[PDB]
RNA sequence: UGGAGAGUUUGAUCCUGGCUCAGGGUGAACGCUGGCGGCGUGCCUAAGACAUGCAAGUCGUGCGGGCCGCGGGGUUUUACUCCGUGGUCAGCGGCGGACGGGUGAGUAACGCGUGGGUGACCUACCCGGAAGAGGGGGACAACCCGGGGAAACUCGGGCUAAUCCCCCAUGUGGACCCGCCCCUUGGGGUGUGUCCAAAGGGCUUUGCCCGCUUCCGGAUGGGCCCGCGUCCCAUCAGCUAGUUGGUGGGGUAAUGGCCCACCAAGGCGACGACGGGUAGCCGGUCUGAGAGGAUGGCCGGCCACAGGGGCACUGAGACACGGGCCCCACUCCUACGGGAGGCAGCAGUUAGGAAUCUUCCGCAAUGGGCGCAAGCCUGACGGAGCGACGCCGCUUGGAGGAAGAAGCCCUUCGGGGUGUAAACUCCUGAACCCGGGACGAAACCCCCGACGAGGGGACUGACGGUACCGGGGUAAUAGCGCCGGCCAACUCCGUGCCAGCAGCCGCGGUAAUACGGAGGGCGCGAGCGUUACCCGGAUUCACUGGGCGUAAAGGGCGUGUAGGCGGCCUGGGGCGUCCCAUGUGAAAGACCACGGCUCAACCGUGGGGGAGCGUGGGAUACGCUCAGGCUAGACG
């Protein structure tokens, strides 16, 4: 019995809770994102997707999301964002998107 | 070849000198009790010696069983035809120091009208084998200082063949004392 | 290992002279001469009309004795023959031939072939700079065989060469006989041996 | 990573390196990408070393990164000279 | 059982060869004989390597 | 080269989904005949352009769902619709030898 | 470049036809016998249990810390302290523990083999280039104290670094929505808008090295999908309810019923689904004249599982063999509350079992990982040990030597046999002892050259004092099967349908070429035979290449669906079919050539071949298909 690899399983944990920490917090503000847009509140609505954007991305620096994967997910929202603002609004900062 | 070496204590020892009791691991066969250790140059030669051995001692022992159903006209029909039934009996023990001394306990138990026969005594744990030996023979199977592992005792107790596991000597004798039985 | 044992007593066996000790299976002393018949009681009996594959079967023991090798040594040679393209049977004869001790016998290194493969294991013969010691060495066309140099002053050996001195070798053979050299040179083709195997019976006996 | 490296095949005593080029993760006898030369230990042969040069460098200028002995082997060769 | 007399317990430990007897109804084994409790036939000399039995001391 | 079938519509039961029979002709591993032996192919149509009756070319493609991984190419030729009752005639047949 | 049959139903024949046998082979085993040496190879059974030792770590050139050691002090001493250090010890931090190694239970499946696809994708490390690397903050181990708990271990408070984390700035760039353009599924380019970088140590430090962050390009490694090929059973005939498709979303590196909501009612099936059994699959191997048939040991790839099952986490990559969590099963301790375990890694233990090795030495070679490096680690591997378990190589002498010793055996009493065999003469000299003594190992390292090429230096051996050479030096283990026909080789005694043999016909009930022995022979030979399986013979499942009046075999016939099959001519298309070219068809083997180990096995180098499968071109005789016509089939 007994191996120094317990140390990894330790690392492997802080790094889970970490993870965990970044990804929980991505979603929730993803989600009151699309809370915003449903009525049409817009600039503050926009504001909050910047926000998503930039946790997302950073996120994919670090060792979370990654590669293209945040990069999906940013789509999905954004474009998610778009559609319910078709339900009045239109871009008010400029912001996420692209006009 | 010497594989471990370990003290009464309960320590791994390399070298052992003279006048200490190791646990001594690389026989490959189980030797008997008094056994004389001894040294050898090779493998080779051990195996020569033990050849040897195993001559003289097969070959007289064969001897002796062949002076046995000498008249098989008449006397072959007297052993043949018998009056007082047998109770068979195939023991396993932990040591080769306490075998020895139940059979020669039970040896002295056979004055009663049912003479007690032993048929296969080794030394070490029951198994599916000894279940089957016991079916084709109607056997007990007895154990002292050794317990029956599972699988082997489940078979045993499915099967439907006499499996025993004992603590100390007496409670075996005392078992046995049960086994000859009367009928009325 | 070898046959070993009683030899001339297989030349019997055959009914045609073998030459297995080369002296003596020359003279009236091979047992050819004396007596011609097989060996062991029923050799002088009424000899019985001999079944299809008895007959090439006693040819292929023939071949074999008079080579003197092991059985399976000759069927894996017969095996590496039918896997060369040729003639299956002389392209055989002449790969059997390729060993050692048997071009040792013909360069008349040593009278007899057992003898030759014996000389040749006790690192008396030589092949080309090194003392070869397996008579199962194939040599292949063009080589050069001698008696080595720290046995080229034993008796046995002048008295081959003297044997030797005077009759000629085979023409896959040359041989100096002032300095105890042999060289091999063509490959021996079936013409070039009057041997009295028929490799065709043996080539059938072997097939099934 | 993608390594130059000696492929040990033969016998006991009678060792024969494959100079190959294969993934690092393998059987240090397995499925490689191409042999690019062969070497014999024991120098029995008068030919006993032999690589494609031009195959080589290739491998090295994609990003080939050889083992200590294969680079050696490589040099001995005349890969590493450059004029 | 193969072997001029057999040496055969009621619970004796065998080795089976297996092989038919064409004369016998049920059976499709041979036993073999040199093995665990059935000793090598006693007296053979020529083919004993069937019936396990070793070589004989000659004088 | 995608692997690139002729066959025939056979069903259009399912939205956006074409069911194409694709006979190949192979010759037999040892008996050395050949045999017109036949492979179902459900593939995908996003229009429903394409109806129970036309042969047309058919191309390995990336999936669209569970043993949809073909693009319909192009029609061949339409109104051949023999073959396909012939299929419905065999699929009929099958039915009858249960009990 | 390749193909042998025979014995047997009968009084005898001819066949039909089974059975049996020779042939070869195995991861074999058993019996008897047993000298070595080379090489290959050794739980095919219970994927049963498992001890002990080890099998995967390493970096102080990432960082703080304790224990000690020194060189020197500040320090009277003792501290404490400071560095250079030398090691350790554990922690953080990173990289590797997903490679290597094993087993083949499951899985008959895109699991594999194969040929493609990926505009639907990832790829840490490696290389190629580009651009960077500006500032500020923070926690957390270790550590110290404080508990709880038998232990396992563990919770609480505080401290502290760092390539740990965070935040701001920059933007080569990229990421995303939207638009536009070119493509053609999500490929490439661009505009507006939003978002995203990082980190340092080392010195010979004003200079480079290792690392770094983002990107594109490659490289390998894969993920996923499809074409075709993939065991038996029809006494398994219908199966299906996330099941088949859709829309939307989730989840993924990515598509997809992968998952979910909702709509639709499909989907598959006798060209064999579903069900049961069976089974890892192949490159191969064995056999075979070949076609095939069987098998998948070792070696190579791929899959799958690491007591059984389930599931995530971390990362480039796992659903993770020597990580995690959980339930169960079991073994192990318990102060009964709870934990510890996992050999299908090497060795070994047992147990099963016919049966299968050493608790070996080594990092020397190759490869792996980490590291600037030395170096550390390595039951990968290299070797050694055991086993005639295979295969190959050699020895058990050679040369003489009786018209024939003894011994034994037969005889028709003369004689014959063993048998030139022996004895005996001569000669050689395995073993054996001495003397030496390797190839394998030249590098990484240092110095000169710029740390490049290049030049020199040095070390480094488990095998192993072995192989091998030089000298000496003994005549120095023969066994097993069979001997009626197949089938090689025959006599006598003993036995009397008994004892026995046998693979088959069958031998044995008083002269047995079949039984026991003896002589003699024959086959092989350090082996030979038996058993088991597989192929062969068996053209006994017949494609090549069996048939069906009477042998086993035509359904009881009819109509008819699928299916299969099809007259003549003319023309196209070119699916089949052929061909040419190319790509693949890895290596190892198998085949040919040469070369190494004294030969051979073994191995190496090179070469050719190779069905099949894609791509491009061609050919249209023959099928297929379309079109037109014909009249011999058929129908009216
Ligand atoms: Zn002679």
């Amino acid at each position: 019995r007994n191996l120094s690899a317990l140390k990894r399983h330790r690392q492997s944990l802080k790094r889970r809770l970490r993870n965990k920490a970044k990804k929980s917090a991505i979603k929730t503000l993803s989600k009151k994102a699309i809370q915003l847009a449903q009525e049409g509140k817009a600039e503050e609505a926009l504001k909050i997707m910047r926000k998503a954007e930039s946790l997302i991305d950073k996120a994919a620096k670090g060792s979370t999301l990654h590669k293209n994967a945040a990069a999906r997910r940013k789509s999905r929202l954004m474009r998610k964002v778009r559609q319910l603002l078709e339900a009045a609004g239109a871009p008010l900062i400029g912001g996420g998107l692209s006009a | 070849r010497i594989r471990a070496m370990m003290d009464a204590d309960g320590n791994q020892r390399k070298e052992a000198g003279p006048g200490s009791a190791v646990q001594v691991l690389g026989f490959q066969e189980l030797p008997h009790a008094g056994d004389v250790v001894e040294w050898v140059p090779d493998l080779e030669a051990a195996k020569e010696i033990a050849e040897e051995r195993k001559e003289e001692r097969k070959a007289r022992e064969e001897e002796e069983k062949a002076r046995r159903p000498r008249t098989m006209a008449e006397l072959l029909r007297a052993m043949q035809e018998e009056g007082r039934k047998e109770l068979n009996l195939i023991l396993r023990a932990d040591t080769q120091g306490s075998l020895e001394a139940i059979q020669h306990i039970l040896a002295r138990e056979s004055t009663e009208d049912v003479k007690i026969n032993i048929l296969l005594a080794q030394v070490g744990a029951p198994t599916e084998s000894d279940v089957l030996l016991a079916q084709t023979a109607n056997a007990a199977i007895l154990a002292f200082g050794v317990n029956p592992p599972g699988s082997v005792k489940k078979k045993a107790e499915e099967k439907g063949v006499l499996l025993k596991t004992f603590r100390i000597i007496y409670d075996l004798v005392d078992e046995v004392r049960n086994m000859v039985k009367g009928q009325r | 290992g070898r046959y070993i044992g009683p030899v001339c007593r297989l030349c019997r066996r055959e009914g045609v002279k073998l030459y297995l000790k080369g002296e003596r299976c020359y003279s009236p002393k091979c047992a050819m001469e004396r007596r011609p018949y097989p060996p062991g009681q029923h050799g002088q009996k009424r000899a019985r009309r001999p079944s299809d594959y008895a007959v090439r079967l006693r040819e292929k023991q023939k071949l074999r004795r008079i080579y003197g090798i092991s059985e399976r040594q000759f069927r894996n040679l017969f095996e590496e023959a039918s896997k060369k393209k040729g003639v299956t049977g002389s392209v055989f004869l002449g790969l059997l031939e390729s060993r050692l001790d048997n071009v040792v016998y013909r360069l008349g290194f040593a009278v007899s072939r057992r003898q030759a493969r014996q000389l040749v294991r006790h690192g008396h013969i030589t092949v080309n700079g090194r003392r070869v010691d397996l008579p199962s060495y194939r040599v292949r066309p063009g080589d050069e065989i001698a008696v080595a140099e720290k046995s080229r002053n034993l008796e046995l050996i002048r008295q081959n060469l003297e044997a030797m001195k005077g009759r000629k070798v085979g023409p896959w053979l040359s041989l100096d006989v002032e300095g105890m050299k042999g060289k091999f040179l063509r490959l021996p083709d079936r013409e070039d041996l009057a041997l009295p195997v028929n490799e065709q019976l043996v080539i059938e006996f072997y097939s099934r | 990573m993608v390594k130059i490296r000696l492929a040990r095949f033969g016998s006991k005593h009678n060792p024969h390196y494959r100079i190959v080029v294969t993934d690092a993760r393998r059987k240090r006898d397995g499925k490689y990408i191409e042999k690019i030369g062969y070497y014999d230990p024991r120098k029995t042969t008068p030919d006993w070393l032999k690589v494609d040069v031009e195959r080589a460098r290739y491998w090295l200028s994609v990003g080939a990164q050889p083992t200590d002995t294969a680079r050696r082997l490589l040099r001995q060769a005349g890969v590493f000279r450059q004029e | 059982i193969p072997g001029e007399g057999h040496n055969l317990q009621e619970h004796s430990v065998v080795l089976i060869r297996g092989g038919r007897v064409k004369d016998l109804p049920g059976v499709r084994y041979h036993i073999v004989r040199g093995v665990y409790d059935a000793a090598g036939v006693k007296d053979r000399k020529k083919s004993r390597s069937k019936y396990g039995t070793k070589k004989p001391k000659e004088a | 080269p995608k692997k690139v079938l002729t066959g025939v519509v056979v069903s259009d039961k399912m939205q956006k989904t074409v069911t194409v029979l694709v006979e190949r002709q192979f010759p037999h591993p040892l008996y050395g005949k050949v045999i017109k032996r036949s492979k179902k192919y459900l593939a995908h149509d996003p229009e429903e352009k394409y109806k129970l009756g036309d042969v047309v070319e058919i191309i390995e493609s990336r999936p669209i769902s569970k043993r949809k991984r073909f693009r319909v190419l192009r029609l061949v030729e339409s109104g051949r619709m023999d073959l396909v009752e012939k299929y419905l005639i065999r699929r009929q047949n099958y039915e009858s030898l249960s009990k």
